[PDB]
């Protein structure tokens, strides 16, 4: 639904 | 990019650094790709002709057991260790291990993993004693920045990384070619089945496989599509290199600032029918303290 994710970031959970 | 590192970097002769690297001749190749369901904002086209100057790469990503050795003899702690934690795929934590609530936005099957890092790839309880000769994976961007300088050596660059990893194809879809399993032999180690729920394993590997498995490519590479995502050294962006300029078109480097590195090649994990990343024109990106059991990377070195 949008683009998907291959690269988990230490950003992306906060 | 200026780099602090806690070790001095030792003395090396050429022929030490060039071992199990390939000479790559300068030249110039077709790069990026315009398949028409790639996801625009990963900015794989347009397809362009670029020119590098030569330049060696490494037959295999950096080894376990290559990245020991870097850190024995150099005491160096990775970004997961600073942070206590990295991403571990769901269906490889073991049950009961100490796992964080965190969530990665519209990817569930990531879970933060206090005390997952290179030599413990699933948390606590875990070891690369069984695959000394398996990629390195938890490495960040910075981690593999500094082996790289160890070593004597680089991060490719993305046009470097693609040029390799296309083994003097002319703009095929993989890097030996046009079919994913040609002869019905699988090629790399990507995922079989339905993704994210079950890996089939159906080409030998549901994690990572050696560094040296399946047929390399044209070039003598090994893995550049499939088994782990690989760090290069460029900036992300997904329209710099539309520019026909020479920054953009002999030896690119990327753009000068960003906020995430450029992946490339796949991993274990990508599928068909979620990301369809492992086309060697793929491309994706990470922050560079980031690290992850899909990711690692192989180096490059100037002749
Ligand atoms: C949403 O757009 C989505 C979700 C899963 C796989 C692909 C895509 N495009
Ligand atoms: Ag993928
Ligand atoms: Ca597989
Ligand atoms: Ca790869
Ligand atoms: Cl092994």
């Amino acid at each position: 639904a949008t683009t998907p994710l291959c690269g988990p970031s230490r950003a992306s959970i906060l | 990019h200026m780099p602090s590192f806690d070790f001095d970097i030792p003395r090396r002769s050429p022929q030490e650094i060039a071992k199990g690297m390939v000479a790559i001749p300068g030249g110039t190749f077709r790069m990026g790709g315009e398949d028409p369901d790639a996801f625009p904002e990963d900015g794989e086209g347009p397809v362009r002709t670029v020119r590098l100057s030569p330049f060696l790469i490494d037959r295999y990503a950096v080894s376990n057991r290559q990245f020991a050795a870097f850190v024995k003899a150099t005491g160096y702690v990775t970004d997961a260790e600073r942070y206590g934690w990295s991403f571990v795929f769901h269906a490889h934590v073991a049950p009961g291990t100490p796992v964080m609530d965190a969530v990665v936005p519209e990817a569930p099957w990531w879970v933060a993993v206090p005390g997952a890092y290179w030599k413990a790839p699933e948390g606590p309880g875990s070891s690369i004693t069984d695959r000394p000769n398996h990629p390195v994976v938890h490495v960040s961007w910075n981690d593999a920045v500094a082996y790289a300088t160890w070593a004597g050596k680089r991060l490719p660059t993305e046009a470097e990384w693609e040029m390799a990893a296309r083994g003097g194809l002319d703009q095929a879809r993989y890097p030996w070619g046009n079919e994913l399993t040609p002869r019905g032999r699988h090629r790399c180690n990507i995922w079989q089945g339905t993704f994210p729920v079950h890996d089939t394993g159906e080409d030998g590997y549901t994690g990572t496989a050696p560094v040296n498995a399946f047929a390399p490519n044209g070039y003598g590479l090994y893995n550049v599509a499939g088994n782990v995502w690989e760090w290069c050294a460029d900036w992300w962006s997904a329209d710099w290199h539309a520019t026909e300029s020479p920054a953009t078109r002999i030896d690119p480097r990327g753009p000068e600032t960003g906020t995430a590195r450029v992946t490339k090649g796949g991993s274990f994990l990508c599928h068909e029918s979620y990301c369809n990343r492992y086309r060697v024109a793929a491309r994706t990106c990470n922050t560079p303290d980031s690290s992850a059991a899909h990711t690692g990377f192989r180096c490059a070195a100037d002749p």
